[PDB]
């Protein structure tokens, strides 16, 4: 097929991998999550664009929405984390092993 | 008095002026002593690239009316 | 939390699960699974202690992971397909990740690792709504995909569903683990038969649901989260203890109760298609889920654990709690097994 | 003022969308021998080039249909000099 | 009602005003003449082509040619 | 647990953005819209099972205009028989291949 | 040739911005009953000649900085998109005529705010840091009216094409049927360029402005040349898409000199402005934002979405 | 190599996410996922995508990568060898199949993919009047009442939880 | 069942609430300083509110009053000019009436 | 291509005066100058939220100039009215229960 859709692709395989294998941070967490959500909206919108499908041009806005409130709720989530921690670091949130 | 700022006023506003004036002068000079072709939408362009065969020079500015039919 | 605000989400959650029961789109879904996320996540955080915080932090990521793998499912789709009908999948790379997706949001075995935590890390409530209202929507999108599900992925992750939750709940004394730990397992057994027969997979989910709601409603009105301190309950309200007695040996799949019906059935249908080795293999590690199952009656019911002295106080209390249903979801969590024929309502 | 105008407006994008329309038919039949000369020119050097190659079909259709199928990008401009693939392919889009 | 009134207009004049803006925005297209004709301006400009038709016999209403004198006419939009 | 309320109340809340066949802004054609139509048209109430064998064309040609795959091998084939036949100096392009003759309109 | 047209955009921008400087310190001068600068040129004309050539040998600062590379691309972001955001700007006719040139300014003026976080980010004060905070909250916050006013004016536009609303504009001025948007709008791209009353960083209400203070800063002109670009080309944004003027096609000129003019008392009006009203605090300038402009600018958009509905003035497309 | 300008920014894009999912820290992992979100824009910019790549610019980059930036200058303090091991490492990956499908012409890593320029799979039609993508965003209005309508839903309902959560009561 | 590895976990609170695991001091000085220039403030902020403000004076401080102890009446009148030296006669006129 | 030769020339001119005004000042060489976790607000982070949240609704805001031109008005403005009045409610609830207090 396509040959940037084998990059856009690999793109969203390397956020993933790097989301999942933490580091030390939350925030980069957070980060290789939105790029993950950066490379779908990009391939999505490539998808809709070559196809002259009309109609799905509205979803790469709604993909962006929804998970950007997504994200929103993730750094809330990490601002109580550092509020009790001091803190994003992903092990002091080891109280739940036992 | 009060107009001694009109100086500094006036080479700012010169500086404000060149950038538009220069635009407009050099899209008549690159388009055959016309403006330039707006093409915001594919039919625009899809008549710019017509123009731009049918003039047989390679550009679409060189208009050919009907001198060129028989 | 304000109970206006309260009703509010609680209806947003319920909302984004119909919105993905009821919609014909693969945006919809996503959209739906997004809603019930964001919604749920205040349910977590009632309390606002670090556990909670924690918990609600882990769900956050596993649901949020498997929502991103979701939608790179349906791009795929829409690759391999032009369209957005939520049907069958038209790539075997979109059905695995799409399962991958499902099975994050269900917890299953191998991504079973935050259910245990997540669940101890929230209250009792809140546990209820995770472990019975939040698999309703990712069982509906596997009901609508099974004829593009991998055979062998589907039976994989169920069977290491099943071991996983067999093994985990046997070294387990806080009760919101034990119910984690038994979820994962039986959403095993849920998924193992949904390629065969999913009006079975539908009996399983309801009996599930009823046998866990009785659980809760059970911790909730005893205000037990250890194992240790619902063996206090004989003291206290002797009722319960026969209740949770019942109701364990529901869940343990032990003739003549309820629970027996969901896995009698599941070996039932599997055996049809040919299938001896693997329905057996479920069977004798559901075994270990029993085995925690009779250790928690053991703590409470069959025996009498040493009690305080501050429990006289509360004899002279009775329960002001709303034990929602508890009468009812006790009653047909344990005596539904002759009505095993009703099953054919959810064909 | 507005109301007045953007009135006014409106009609004068009806002039010029039925001046489109009375165009279109004529912009349609040369659209339509540009697609059959590129297509055909392609054939030919199609023809010219794959014979040195074991059992290739000349214009074989990829689609197991005999409806008319709307040329691709590289169906027409694929033999071609890359300048005039730029000014097909990026030209609306780079255009200023 | 109005001594209400007259109190937030002289406390919050902003929000009373934004309130007011806000409420004619929500009940004037309910109430006003010229709406429907934003709807008649807005399906009569013609973005595609106007595919014709193939003349079995019998369509009285159908022109057979722009100017011809049956057909959907515009002269509420010159004239308003 | 698909419960079809939308076919139930009779409301439409998300069939219209579903395929590229559908009613679209401004009649706007889709780049397989004749495909599709054929594919559903094929497909339409014989189910999945019958569908996958008995409209196996159509999905191809479906497929084939979507992704442009056996296209984009073909025009590999004969641009790596052009570039080799330049290479092997048996060949020479036309005029019009190579911009000198003015195009047609 | 096209390279020329760039030049001489970006050249008189940078020429424009310079002489700004006289032009503000002159008409605040006089403003304050004093004179501004007349020594150092024939009426001042060479102070800002002098002025630059003494920031650009005067040493780098005192300190070092915690990040180097966003210590370099702070100062290069924000000329950059100081510069950038010039290109769609009709006058009469803009260097890239893009159909989307008022979504691209305004996503161009959202990415503005990187040159102050990645300029806190580089300082290796804690307390900088957070007056960098403020500052951002400050521009994101006012950057929300700029979007929703900006939506409700082309919503009698048509489109979002900026060489379209000088067409938009030929019967009458836009400010008379959208003059509260044109004064929220006025005071909102006030509120986005750090000018006064709304100059918290160069002024007081601020844990960091505060005699004999760390944090390494970069080259203080840089910033300062990309901030007066931003003013001047807010000005004229706001004199195109409010005051847009007459346009001969035959005559570029009368179209070029009228918002220019119209540019220049725009610009003088800031200068008017920063010298007449004592500094909002903070919290002052985050309720009138949130409490004051959002409301009546939410109103507004309702009124705009509505009102060419029920008048039937809808503006076209095209 | 100019017909090629969308593999170049798309080999640009994934060095990107190369260069900030090896997380250095998350000030440069903000900082290389805004070169990234760039240069995808300019992936989707340079098909006729003008819309949806200004609204990464306005929406993407312009609210919530400042907002990510935000709140990290107020989590982390200002002041290796996995970093830089696994960029060079995801470096030699992504060059390899580089230097695979420009030599092979079709390369099957998880799918088959062609090694010409995506410039061949465009369409060779005009539409107008409009931009097609543009009115399919503007028939977010008229069509998509329920899109909307969860949309908005889950906006409103995204301010509740926020204000909720962080109240810490 | 315990093991070596899972030797450290004690068993979780009762209520599931663990125990909670400041504010700002800040130097102030004046913004330019031409009006005050002399003012130094030891604060106590608590984000935006002020908790305490300690101000740090003793800048100017000059000893004028031992140097009036060493001068004459005559000598002793020009100190006062320099006190508050936005208002010199009227320094001076306080100084003439207790004199 | 004209847009990208405009921006890689501003692109260039940001960077070649940035090099000026780090390497000009090192050329009269001077001495050799040797005598020689921040408080987080809970504040400042929700009037980020605010802005995203109240961003990602100006973003389906976006698309109105556009959906004016529809043939289906008594929809569209009814979801317009109805997205700028969910934006006017969030700004509400964001007020009554104490959230823009103190950046009010
Ligand atoms: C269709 C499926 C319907 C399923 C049941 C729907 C209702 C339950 C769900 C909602 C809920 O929680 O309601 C509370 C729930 C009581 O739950 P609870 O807190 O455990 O109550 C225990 C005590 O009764 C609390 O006592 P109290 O002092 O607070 O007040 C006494 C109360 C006072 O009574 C009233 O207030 C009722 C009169 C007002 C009615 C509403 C007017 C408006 O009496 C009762 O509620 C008696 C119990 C009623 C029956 C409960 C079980 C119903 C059937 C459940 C499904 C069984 C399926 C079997 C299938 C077998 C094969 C698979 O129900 C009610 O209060 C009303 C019951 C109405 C029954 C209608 C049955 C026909 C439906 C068609
Ligand atoms: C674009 C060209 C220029 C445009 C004009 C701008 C040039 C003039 C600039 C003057 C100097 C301003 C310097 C900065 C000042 C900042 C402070 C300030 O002004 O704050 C704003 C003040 C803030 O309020 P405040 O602080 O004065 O009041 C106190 C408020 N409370 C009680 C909440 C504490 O006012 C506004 O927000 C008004 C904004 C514009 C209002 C538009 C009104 C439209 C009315 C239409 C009719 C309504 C009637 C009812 C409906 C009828 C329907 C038929
Ligand atoms: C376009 C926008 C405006 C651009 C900027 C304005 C244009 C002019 C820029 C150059 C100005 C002159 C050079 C920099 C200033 C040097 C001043 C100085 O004292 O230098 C001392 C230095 C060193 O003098 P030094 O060795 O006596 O240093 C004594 C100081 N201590 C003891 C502390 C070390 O001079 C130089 O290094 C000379 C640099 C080159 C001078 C010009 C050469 C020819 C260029 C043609
Ligand atoms: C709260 C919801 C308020 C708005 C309800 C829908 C308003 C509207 O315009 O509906 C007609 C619109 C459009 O209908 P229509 O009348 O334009 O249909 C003509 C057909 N098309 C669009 C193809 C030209 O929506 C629907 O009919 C279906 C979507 C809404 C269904 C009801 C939602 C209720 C949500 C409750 C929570
Ligand atoms: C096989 C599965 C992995 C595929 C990629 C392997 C790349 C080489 C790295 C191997 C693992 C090295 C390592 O230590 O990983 C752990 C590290 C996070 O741990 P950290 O805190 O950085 O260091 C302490 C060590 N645990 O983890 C990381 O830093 C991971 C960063 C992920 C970024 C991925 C970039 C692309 C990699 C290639 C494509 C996949
Ligand atoms: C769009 C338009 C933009 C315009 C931007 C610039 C605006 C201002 C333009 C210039 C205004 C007038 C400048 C006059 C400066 C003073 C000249 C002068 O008298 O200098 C005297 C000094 C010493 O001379 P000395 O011989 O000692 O005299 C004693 C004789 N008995 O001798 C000297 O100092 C030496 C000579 C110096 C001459 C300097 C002239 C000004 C240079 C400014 C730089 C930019 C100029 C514009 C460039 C573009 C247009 C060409
Ligand atoms: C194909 C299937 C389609 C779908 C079919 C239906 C599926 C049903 C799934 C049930 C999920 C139940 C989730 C939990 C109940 C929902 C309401 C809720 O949140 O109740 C909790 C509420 C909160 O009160 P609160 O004050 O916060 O309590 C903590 C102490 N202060 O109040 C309390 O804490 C009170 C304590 C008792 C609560 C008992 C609630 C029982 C609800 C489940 C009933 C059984 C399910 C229905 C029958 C079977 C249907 C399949
Ligand atoms: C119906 C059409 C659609 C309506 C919705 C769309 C609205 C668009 C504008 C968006 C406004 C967003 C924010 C609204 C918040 C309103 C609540 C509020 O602010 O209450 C608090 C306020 C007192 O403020 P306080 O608590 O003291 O805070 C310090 C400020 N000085 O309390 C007050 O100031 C009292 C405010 C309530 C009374 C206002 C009455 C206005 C009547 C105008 C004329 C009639 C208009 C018709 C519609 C009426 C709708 C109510
Ligand atoms: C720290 C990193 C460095 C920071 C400093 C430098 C970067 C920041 C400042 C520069 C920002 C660059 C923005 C580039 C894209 C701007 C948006 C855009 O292209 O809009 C214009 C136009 C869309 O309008 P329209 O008229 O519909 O299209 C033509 C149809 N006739 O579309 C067109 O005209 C399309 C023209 C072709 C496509 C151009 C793509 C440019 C290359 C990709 C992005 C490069 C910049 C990467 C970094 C961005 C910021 C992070």
């Amino acid at each position: 097929m396509s040959l940037v859709y084998m990059n856009i692709m690999m793109a969203f395989t390397v956020s993933l991998t790097g989301l999942l294998m933490y580091r030390s941070h939350l925030m980069s967490s957070l980060l290789c999550l939105e790029g993950m959500m950066l490379s779908l909206f990009i391939l999505a919108t490539l998808m809709i664009l070559n196809s002259h499908f009309t109609l799905a041009s509205m979803m790469p806005i709604i993909l962006l929405v929804f998970a950007a409130c997504e994200a929103a709720l993730g750094l809330s989530l990490l601002v109580m984390v550092s509020n009790t921690y001091g803190t994003d670091y992903v092990q002091n949130l080891n109280l739940l092993q036992c | 008095m009060w107009f001694e700022v009109l100086p500094g006023i006036a080479v700012m506003g010169v500086c404000l002026f060149i950038p538009g004036m220069a635009t407009a002068r050099i899209h008549r000079f690159s388009n055959g002593g016309r403006e330039k072709r707006v093409a915001h939408y594919s039919y625009q362009w899809y008549l710019m690239e017509r123009d731009r065969r049918v003039s047989g020079v390679n550009r679409y500015y060189v208009s050919k009316g009907l001198e060129n039919i028989d | 939390m304000n109970p206006i605000i309260l009703i509010i989400i609680l209806m947003t959650v319920m909302l984004g699960t119909i919105i993905v029961m009821i919609s014909t789109h693969w945006l919809l879904i996503w959209i739906g699974f997004e809603m019930n996320m964001l919604a749920i996540i205040p349910i977590m955080m009632k309390k606002h202690n670090p556990r909670a915080t924690e918990a609600s932090t882990k769900y956050f990521l596993t649901q949020s992971t498997a929502s991103m793998l979701l939608m790179m499912a349906i791009i795929i789709n829409l690759m391999f397909s032009g369209q957005w009908t939520v049907m069958k999948l038209f790539n075997p790379m979109a059905s695995m990740l799409m399962t991958m997706a499902l099975a994050m949001k269900l917890g299953m075995a191998p991504f079973h690792f935050w259910v245990p935590e997540v669940t101890q890390g929230i209250p009792l409530s809140s546990g209820l709504i995770l472990l019975t209202w939040q698999k309703l929507a990712p069982m509906s999108v596997l009901y609508q995909i099974l004829p593009s599900i991998n055979l062998d992925l589907i039976l994989t992750l169920s069977i290491l569903s099943i071991t996983i939750g067999g093994w985990g709940g046997l070294n387990q004394t806080q009760l919101r683990k034990i119910m984690a730990y038994s979820s994962i397992a039986h959403m095993g057994w849920m998924t193992a038969v949904l390629l065969y027969n999913p009006t079975m997979t539908l009996l399983n989910l309801i009996i599930y649901i009823i046998m866990t709601s009785t659980m809760f409603t059970l911790f909730m009105a005893n205000s037990t989260t250890t194992t240790l301190s619902l063996s206090h309950t004989w003291n206290k309200a002797p009722i319960m203890t026969i209740l949770v007695l019942i109701t364990l040996l529901s869940m343990g799949g032990l003739p003549p109760l309820s629970g027996f019906m969901p896995k009698w059935m599941i070996i039932q249908e599997m055996t049809k298609n040919d299938s001896i080795i693997l329905p057996t293999l479920m069977a004798i590690t559901a075994l270990l889920n029993l085995y925690f199952y009779m250790r928690l009656t053991y703590s409470t019911a069959l025996t009498m654990f040493p009690s305080t002295n501050n429990m006289k106080m509360k004899w002279q209390f009775p329960t002001t709690k709303r034990m929602t249903l508890l009468p009812t979801m006790t009653v047909l969590s344990t005596m539904l097994l002759p009505l095993t024929p009703i099953l054919s309502i959810l064909e | 003022s507005m109301m007045r105008w953007n009135r006014e407006r409106r009609r004068l994008q009806i002039e010029d969308f039925e001046a489109r329309i009375a165009l279109m038919p004529l912009l349609q039949a040369e659209k339509d021998r540009r697609v059959l000369q590129m297509l055909r020119e392609n054939l030919e050097e199609e023809a010219t080039i794959m014979k040195d190659v074991p059992g290739w079909k000349v214009g074989e259709s990829v689609f197991h249909t005999t409806r008319w199928v709307t040329p691709m990008m590289g169906e027409l401009y694929g033999l071609r000099t890359g300048e005039e693939i730029l000014s097909s392919t990026y030209g609306f889009i780079w255009y200023t | 009602v109005a001594a209400f009134l007259k109190n937030v207009w002289a406390k919050e004049p902003v929000l009373v005003a934004s309130f007011a803006i806000a409420g004619l925005a929500v009940i004037l297209p309910t109430l006003s003449p010229y709406t429907k004709y934003s709807l008649m301006i807005n399906r009569a400009t013609p973005y595609n082509y106007p595919v014709p038709l193939r003349d079995d016999g019998n369509m009285p209403d159908v022109p057979s040619h722009p100017q011809d004198p049956q057909g959907p006419s515009l002269e509420w939009l010159k004239r308003l | 647990p698909f419960f079809d309320v939308q076919k139930k109340l009779g409301v439409d809340l998300d069939h219209w953005m579903t395929i590229q066949s559908a009613e679209q802004p401004h009649r706007i054609p889709a780049r397989c819209h004749a495909f599709e139509k054929e594919w559903i048209e094929c497909a339409h109430g014989i189910g999945s099972i019958r569908a996958e064998k008995e409209c196996k064309i159509e999905f191809e040609d479906f497929r084939e205009c979507l992704l442009r795959q056996k296209t984009m091998k073909r025009l590999n084939a004969i641009k790596r028989q052009r570039d080799k036949l330049i290479k092997e100096g048996k060949y020479t392009p036309p005029p019009h291949h190579s911009g000198q003759e003015d195009l047609r309109p | 040739m096209f390279m020329i047209n760039v030049l001489t955009l970006i050249i008189p921008i940078l020429l424009a911005v310079a002489f700004l400087t006289l032009v503000e310190r002159k008409v605040l001068g006089y403003m304050q009953f004093r004179k501004g600068p007349n020594v150092v040129g024939p009426y001042g004309l060479l102070q800002p000649i002098a002025d630059a050539i003494k920031l650009f040998i005067k040493e780098p600062l005192r300190p070092a900085t915690s990040s180097i590379s966003m210590f370099i691309l702070a100062p290069i972001l924000a000329l950059t998109l100081a510069l950038t955001m010039w290109i769609p700007l009709p006058m009469p006719y803009p260097l890239i005529n893009m159909n989307l040139g008022v979504l691209f300014m305004l996503a161009m003026s959202s990415l503005a705010v990187y040159s102050i976080l990645w300029s806190g980010w580089a300082s290796n004060s804690k307390y900088a840091l957070i007056g960098a905070l403020r500052a951002v909250a400050q521009t994101i916050s006012y950057e929300v009216t700029l979007a929703i006013i900006l939506l409700s004016v082309l919503l009698m536009n048509g489109s979002f094409t900026l060489s379209t609303l000088i067409i938009t504009q030929e019967q009458v001025w836009l400010i008379f049927p959208a003059w509260p948007l044109a004064m929220m709008w006025f005071i909102s791209t006030l509120a986005e360029t750090n000018r006064a009353p709304f100059d918290l960083t160069e002024g007081e209400s601020e844990l960091v402005s505060g005699f004999n203070v760390e944090y390494a800063a970069g080259p203080f002109a840089l910033f300062f040349m990309a901030e007066y670009a931003n003013i001047i080309m807010m000005n004229i944004f706001t004199t195109t898409l409010f005051l847009g003027a007459f346009h001969n096609p035959y005559m570029p000129e009368l179209y070029t000199i009228n918002f220019t003019i119209k540019s220049l008392l725009l610009s003088i009006t800031f200068l008017w402005i920063r010298a007449s009203y004592p500094r909002f605090r903070y919290d002052q300038l985050m309720h009138l934002l949130w409490k004051n402009f959002l409301p009546l600018t939410l109103a507004l958009c309702m009124w705009h979405v509505s009102l060419p509905i029920l008048l039937s003035s809808i503006p076209p497309q095209t | 190599m100019m017909t090629y300008i969308v593999f170049i920014l798309s080999i640009i894009f994934v060095m990107g996410f190369v260069g900030f999912s090896s997380k250095p820290s998350p000030i440069y992992g903000g900082l290389g996922l805004i070169v990234s979100g760039g240069v995808g824009c300019g992936i989707v910019l340079n098909f006729g995508g003008s819309f949806l790549g200004l609204m990464v610019f306005l929406i993407y980059l312009g609210g919530m990568m400042v907002v990510f930036g935000y709140t990290t200058a107020m989590a982390t303090e200002q002041y290796n060898k996995v970093v830089l091991g696994t960029f060079i490492t995801g470096l030699l990956m992504e060059f390899l199949m580089v230097y695979y499908v420009l030599k092979d012409k079709e390369v099957e890593i998880v799918f088959k993919f062609n090694g010409m320029g995506d410039w061949v799979i465009y369409d060779t039609g005009d539409s107008g009047f409009f931009s097609e993508e543009a009115m399919g965003i503007a028939a977010l209005y008229s069509y998509g009442t329920w899109l909307v309508i969860v949309t908005g839903w889950s906006l409103l309902i995204g301010v509740v939880v926020i204000m909720e959560i962080t109240r810490g009561n | 069942y315990p093991t070596k590895e899972t030797a450290h976990w004690k068993p979780p609170p009762w209520n599931d609430v663990d125990p909670p695991k400041s504010n700002l001091t800040l130097n102030f000085g004046p913004q330019h300083p031409a009006a005050h220039g002399v003012l130094r403030l030891v604060m106590e902020l608590s984000g935006e509110m002020v908790r305490k403000c300690d101000p740090h004076i003793g800048l100017l401080h000059r000893g004028t009053e031992k140097l009036i102890e060493y001068k004459t009446y005559l000598q002793a009148l020009p100190y006062f000019d320099r006190l508050d030296y936005v208002s010199m006669m009227c320094n001076e006129q306080a100084y003439s009436l207790a004199v | 291509m004209n847009l990208m030769i405009t921006l890689l020339t501003n692109f260039t001119l940001a960077t070649l005066l940035v090099t000026i005004a780090f390497w000009l000042p090192q050329l009269n060489v001077y001495s050799e100058k040797t005598s020689p976790r921040l408080p987080f607000s809970m504040k400042f982070f929700l009037v980020a939220i605010t802005f995203l949240l109240f961003d990602l609704e100006i973003a389906l805001l976006l698309p109105l100039p556009w959906a004016s031109q529809t043939t289906n008005l008594n929809t569209m403005l009814t979801m317009a009215l109805l997205l700028i009045f969910l934006l006017a409610v969030s700004l509400a609830y964001e007020w009554t229960q104490k959230g823009l207090e103190w950046t009010e």
